RNA sequence: GAGGAAUACCGAUGGCGAAGGCAGCCUUCUGGCAUAAUACUGACACUGAGGCUCGAAAGCGUGGGUAGCAAACAGGAUUAGAUACCCUGGUAGUCCACGCCGUAAACGAUGUCUACUAGUCGUUGGGUCCGGACUUAGUGACGCAGCUAACGCAAUAAGUAGACCGCCUGGGGAGUACGGCCGCAAGGUUAAAACUCAAAUGAAUUGACGGGGGCCCGCACAAGCGGUGGAGCAUGUUGUUUAAU
């Protein structure tokens, strides 16, 4: 706000996984209150790739393409004397895991999967590589990090 | 305004020092001054107001 | 071919030219910041100088250029940055100057910019 | 290599000059001022209508010069437009010689010359004493009494008095017309009237406002989630229509 810095909330982490992590992930994917609709999502989605990539713990490679999708620099907006710098700045850690996990439901939900917990499962497989609009959505904010170079301000 | 960078001594230094000769003597200052052209009732104001706020305090 | 050599710095608020030469006065490479795909605001940054310094440092360098004295003129924001950038690139500096034309009152400014 | 102009630092409510003004350094011609003592003249003084002299910048005449800057002018932008502000150029002018012009917020918006009236702290040029002290002629910052509508002035008075000169008599019309005088010209100077309106003004007060400043707050922005604006329907209003809506 403008004043304080109210402490952030304590969230449970998932009944199958005992992870925080997961439990957030469920959080951006859920819509409209409907905690137990995102949960079979993410578990249908986990459990899809876990199945194919032969797998037995999930919650270390959901780890692994979170890390990378995380962005390190982002772009802001900053004004000295009516000018416009987009400065390139760091990110703090708590914004970088809420910036991959939003990327992740927004690109998985423009797939062209059957189900939803498909789509999830083929952004998750895509970006662990390193391919799909996550993984081109966090280079295009890198392309504008390295565009500037030049604000240090 | 000249530095001579002496032996093992890293640049980032030798810039610092270089830096603080140059606002020793004035380089920057007289170059502002160049920019424009002030005429010379600015210049008394500028210097009268300069010489009052020096005596206030 | 040359061992000493004179880096000249030439720096004004919207571009800065990086012009290395010899102890005698013959240029071997030049880089600027408008010609390293800044243009505008991001020409006159002191980035856009550590850049240019750099390749213009590395495009003589193979001269053989190891041993050289800055020359920084003008009140440009990249006569900072960019001597670091040519310390940082192996350079060997002699000596740090600023050969900046101070006028003794001698020929008129242009007038006062009303903006 | 050519050329012109200005003289960074020193540099200073520092200095000199009647004002306007006057900054590299050197020579020549030259004015005033400041200072201790002695000698001398013995009221020779102050002010001053007309008059005369000098008088920033711009401008004018003739002749030279012309680097930078720059009216005008040309182009590029910004904009609804932009004969501007900003950008790129650029001529007169700015420089020199000799003459005109005679005007500036030419201001301290404070005529000159006297004497007297608490004090404090700087600073420039002297002087006399013992690093200080004092005394002078300037130049400043404060601050009593006193003065002032108030602001404020306050030994450099806007205080206390005196000498002489200049000026004002509501705001516009108007420092304009006409007539003189001056000027090459631009114009300057002297200087009304009719008519018009009940005001126009100064200082300070309280607000309000500022594309003034400082500090702070609100889902105000920012960071996010979900909408409205597109479809169909419900409802309200406008409009239109109606006998009335």
């Amino acid at each position: 706000p403008r004043r304080r810095v109210v402490a952030t909330r304590e969230i449970l982490p998932d009944p199958k996984f005992g992870s925080q992590t997961i439990a957030k992930f469920i959080n951006h994917v859920m819509s409209h209150g409907k905690k137990s609709t995102a949960e079979r999502i993410v578990y249908g989605a986990l459990e899809t790739v876990a199945q194919k990539r032969n797998i037995e713990d999930p919650v270390a490679f959901f780890e692994d393409v979170l890390e990378n999708v995380r962005p390190m620099v982002e772009v802001k907006a900053r004004r000295v004397g009516g000018a416009t710098y987009q400065v390139p700045m760091e990110v703090r850690p708590s914004r970088r895991t809420a910036l991959a996990m939003r990327w992740l439901a927004e690109a998985a939900a423009k797939r062209s999967e059957k189900s939803m917990a498909l789509r999830l499962a083929g952004e998750l497989s895509d970006a662990s590589e390193g391919k799909g609009n996550a993984m081109k959505k966090r280079d295009e904010v890198h392309r504008m990090a390295d565009a500037n170079k030049a604000f240090s301000h | 305004p000249a530095v001579k960078v002496k032996e093992n001594e890293p640049v980032d230094i030798a810039i610092r020092r270089f830096k603080r000769a140059c606002e020793k003597a004035g380089v920057l200052s007289d170059v502002r001054k160049r920019e424009f052209y002030e005429k010379p009732t600015q210049v008394r104001k500028r210097k009268k107001a300069a010489a009052v706020k020096r005596y206030k305090k | 071919s040359v061992s000493e050599g004179i880096a000249h710095i030439h720096a004004s608020f919207n571009n800065t030219i990086v012009t290395i030469t010899d102890r005698q006065g013959n240029a071997l490479a030049w880089a600027t910041s408008g010609g390293q795909g800044f243009r505008g605001s991001r020409k006159s940054t002191p980035f856009a100088a550590q850049v240019a310094a750099e390749v213009a440092g590395k495009a003589a360098q193979e001269y053989g250029v190891k041993n050289i004295d800055v020359l920084v003129k003008g009140p440009g924001p990249g006569r900072e940055s960019a001597v670091r950038a040519l310390g940082a690139l192996g350079y060997k500096v002699n000596s740090i100057s600023d050969v900046t034309p101070i006028p003794h009152n001698g020929c008129r400014a242009p007038k006062k910019r009303r903006v």
